[PDB]
């Protein structure tokens, strides 16, 4: 309102910054967007008509602007001190040593620039955590302005969460269902929260931006996830109820989100969520919660992870029991390995699980995922050269490789293509009996003809 | 023996075929091997429980446990057998009338410590039934004892929840479950083509002693569910 | 269309088998209605000009069509008899004694119907399941009419299951968000579920209506009350982390609710979730796993009530330490004793267990709501010494808070923004507190602040 932003530097020029930055330039011409990496090979790409990062959309949307006022560099001391705002968007790898290992969140990276952004700078910006951060993160970088100080530099710090999915990027910034701006309650920490809010304003209507406290922002981003993690752990849950009442567990699905005030987004059951987003966050909340003292709430949002974990491992087990609790150098075919369809990410996917506990019992097993790269699957299933996987793992360059004198083929990830393979051929080269294991309920509908044929088909929340 | 039979039941074996197969081995001998809804008796609860607890006075919590096993185990039959009971009849047993055939802790005898018949009756009791008791042998004011809360001389869900029979006819009169927990000979001579005419349907044999093995075919022809332990539903 | 529904008999006068088969009857003129009890005073009363039930627009329907093709009585076998279709629609209390004593639903009423239409039937008829039934309610009818069957019965057993809240009973029935009809994946299955279909297909769109098999159609019920209940403990849950941290619950919830995939309902946090559906369904639903062998599936789903229940006791100790920890002897007003605002009912009301644990410290309470009837708040804190010593009901707000220490909001009637503060001020013992159980006061902190109140919330750093 009273201060206008009119150079924005993005430190951080990966899948949040980068196309953030490339929208919001293009719908304020006025404001000059300079996007800062140290890595200078991606910088290049950015500037190339290649991008490091493919979003449908997103090539024309840089290059109806890079050069006008948009601007990838790796100059970065230069663009902060120009900037009026500095979004800081880097990674926040989960620790792998020390105090919560493996589930809290390592600040060094947002340490790193809070101190670069402060060495850098004189007089008036404001500073905005971008990237998902834990709570208190804002904090953090308050304090460390605070014990660098410098005479007339007056650094404000907001809190503005990414809320993107892979594949739906661009739409979801140029009409996102809530832009979420956090800062302080005091006439500077509302002056900033308004001058970003006059950013987005540019293209988002005022009802969808939401203004809050900094740190009910910072904790939007991690409760948000958890819900939706929650919604398929719960139908998840229901899921096993139906294999032993002869419900349905799809049937059900429909029926309960039918109810608008439940909705029917993200009633899906399946073998079991993954992706570098849901168990990464619901653990961050639970870490919060212990050290907050708060064990109530942290074994309430643990259950969706156990959960999520019983999924996976009854999953297997029915597997395993199904081939008379032996698969010592049975073959079998894992048909799908990336997190979810439509993607070569295997971050955390179920496929890599499914897989360890059947790698445990000497099978043989051989994985066709259309995407995912071959060396991928093999680190993943990988000790942390393997002799385990060499030995049991054989990675199909088609579908009818890995079904070919199989025992039961497994289909962990809901790629589309599964439903329309040749399962009479199929059911010809399997040996008997033949399993079909469809971890995705992919497959119904043709489950009469599967029968007819001569599998034995059996999915999760259905009634064997 | 009782522990397999919960295995025979859910596999398909048959509990009586398992214990003769045992027992013909000369080592283990065919005495005591008979399946049952549970021992009583005067002997076994209390010198078993009177070893455990040595065992703990001695610091021995291993050997205590280990004996404190075959008390549980005799529990848990019981308890699976009222909850077979209680399952067949939809989990609700409020004011059905259901016929108890034997009181006494075996055939033969007027003694009812520790029968099995008074601990499936008061799991029933707990579900409101409507209980008609009869044993030709048990005298009536001992089995009202048995089931009223002691030091309560005049016990208010006795009275309103059991009846003890003259005779086994009036006890099944009516009833959803007969309820057979002492093996009385004369329970395998009973009418039951007479018995089947005046129960609820669906209509329930519960045999907690296997003493009605062979009739089985004869049981369902007549149109009951006859239901046993140690067989498969 | 091949069977066509021409006459419904429903067992069970009450607040579901009443209302639906009057719009049933004012939807279809040509379908003959029929609702029978064994309570004679009630069917005369559904017969009177004050009808035994009150629910808005009710008596409008029901006189409509009471006399056309609507009919109440007593005779239940008459009715049986000349039904194409019969809705089963007793209660079913959950169990007091025995196995799943708190939790299992007694299903003695469900049977005491199924015998009695199979002693009155003859031929083809369809018997529906409207009641909140357990999970394998449609099986035990089915074992029922089995066994006792005759030559040409041909009994066809569907589940339908209500959706309706009290005073929004007609406007949920007129415009379902669906209509749910379980029933078995055989021929003559489909055929009496299409028949019932095709009676909601008279005023309901076909995409509407969700047909499932039976099982399904008796876990949906449930399991959608647990779902909701869900929301209420995992904003709540958020609720504790906020008091922590300095975030502001509704400003969380509003965050989260404007992405469509979650939404923005039930996701307002309080004292605690209440009512007769919520914690009763999850409960059953907690049952239902052990005794299948999932505790997996039981442990995930008590959390919602291990989480309400917390919330619940937090709110009470945060009262009771404001206050040093001795309430003896401390006059207290609650304010709202209802489960929510706009109705008497007082089931699972989080002001019975709020005000619990302040009796449990000697605290005096004086207790306000505008519609709960005085001898229901006495029989809810009752096991009555203790009653008549520390609760005193009040006629008015400004009687319980004169010389109270504390204003305890456990019900978000909308009365209460209303209140003349300054006022109860001047007659509270000081330090004044005023502790919101629902959020209610929000955007009165400052003023309240002002007029010297140490104001405190659910979801709010003190």
């Amino acid at each position: 309102s009273m201060f206008e932003i009119k150079k924005i530097c993005c430190i951080g020029a990966g899948y949040v910054g980068g196309p953030t930055c490339s929208v919001i330039a293009h719908m304020c011409p006025e404001i000059r967007v300079t996007v800062v990496d140290v890595n200078e090979s991606r910088i290049n790409a950015w500037n190339s008509p290649t991008l490091p990062i493919y979003e449908p959309g997103l090539k024309e949307v840089v290059e109806s602007c890079r050069g006008k006022n948009l601007f990838f560099s790796t100059n970065i001391d230069d663009a902060i001190k120009e900037a009026d705002l500095v979004f800081i968007s880097v990674n926040t790898p989960t620790k792998t040593y020390g105090m919560g290992k493996g589930r809290a969140a390592d600040l060094k990276y947002i340490e790193a620039c809070a101190r670069r952004i402060v060495q850098n700078s004189n007089g008036y910006k404001i500073v905005t955590e971008k990237s998902a951060v834990p709570v208190r993160a804002a904090e953090s970088i308050r304090r460390i302005f605070d014990a660098n100080t410098k005479p007339n530099l007056n650094l404000q710090v907001l809190s503005n969460p990414e809320f993107l999915a892979e594949g739906t990027a661009i739409k979801d910034l140029k009409n996102p269902d809530r832009v979420l701006i956090g800062g302080d309650e005091t006439p500077e920490g509302q002056r900033a929260v308004q001058a970003l809010c006059a950013v987005y304003e540019h293209w988002v209507p005022r009802e969808k931006i939401l203004t809050t406290n900094t740190w009910s922002s910072e904790l939007s981003k991690l409760a948000a996830n958890a819900f939706l993690a929650q919604r398929i752990s719960s139908i998840n849950s229901i899921s096993a109820l139906c294999e032993a009442t002869g419900a349905d567990v799809e049937e059900v699905a429909t029926a309960i989100g039918m109810d608008q005030r439940i909705g029917n987004k993200f009633l899906k059951a399946s073998v079991g969520f993954g992706g570098s987003c849901f168990q990464k966050d619901v653990l961050n909340l639970v870490y919060l919660c212990e050290a907050l003292n708060l064990p109530e709430v942290a074994r309430y949002w643990q259950q969706v992870i156990d959960m999520n974990d019983y999924q996976r491992r009854r999953f297997a087990s029915r597997i395993i029991d199904s081939l008379f609790n032996t698969v010592t150098d049975k073959k079998i075919a894992i048909l799908g390995f990336a997190f979810k369809k439509d993607t070569g990410d295997t971050r955390e996917s179920s496929s890599i699980y499914i897989s360890k506990y059947l790698m445990d019992e000497g099978a043989h097993l051989h994985i066709y995922d259309p995407k995912v790269p071959r060396e991928q699957i093999v680190v993943d299933l990988s000790h942390p050269e393997d002799d385990q996987v060499s030995r049991l793992v054989t990675i199909s360059k088609d579908p009818y490789e890995a079904c070919d004198g199989a025992h039961a083929v497994v289909i962990c990830t809901e790629w589309d293509m599964f439903k329309e393979l040749d399962y009479e051929r199929i059911h010809k080269k399997m040996l008997k009996p033949a399993f079909i294991f469809d971890g995705r309920r992919v497959l119904d509908g043709l489950h009469n003809e599967l029968q007819t044929i001569g599998f034995q088909i059996e999915t999760i929340g259905k009634k064997v | 023996i009782n522990s397999i039979s919960a295995l025979c039941e859910a596999t398909g074996a048959d509990v009586e075929e398992v214990a003769t197969a045992i027992g013909m081995d000369q080592r283990i001998g065919n005495k005591f091997l008979k399946a049952s809804v549970g021992f009583g008796g005067s002997c076994f609860q209390k010198d078993v429980l009177n070893l455990v607890y040595l065992c703990e006075a001695l610091n021995l919590p291993e050997v205590a446990r280990y004996w404190q096993q075959v008390i549980d185990m005799n529990d848990y039959q019981r308890r699976r057998f009222a909850s077979r009971i209680i399952d067949s009849l939809f989990n609700t047993v409020t004011d059905k009338k259901i016929a108890i055939l034997g009181f006494a802790f075996k055939k033969d005898t007027g003694d009812t410590r520790e029968s099995s018949s008074i601990y499936i009756s008061k799991y029933l009791m707990d579900e409101g039934a409507h209980l008609h008791i009869y044993d030709p042998k048990v005298p009536r004011e001992q089995i009202v004892v048995d089931l009223s809360h002691p030091g309560v001389s005049e016990d208010d869900q006795v009275s309103r929840l059991v009846t003890i029979s003259k005779d086994p006819y009036e006890a099944c009169d009516g009833a959803h479950a007969v309820v057979i927990c002492t093996e009385w000979d004369m329970f395998k001579e009973l009418d039951y083509e007479r018995i089947h005419k005046k129960m609820l349907k669906p209509a329930f044999i519960f045999d907690g002693r296997r003493v009605l093995d062979g009739l089985h075919n004869e049981l369902q022809t007549i149109g009951f569910q006859i239901e046993t332990i140690g067989k498969k539903v």
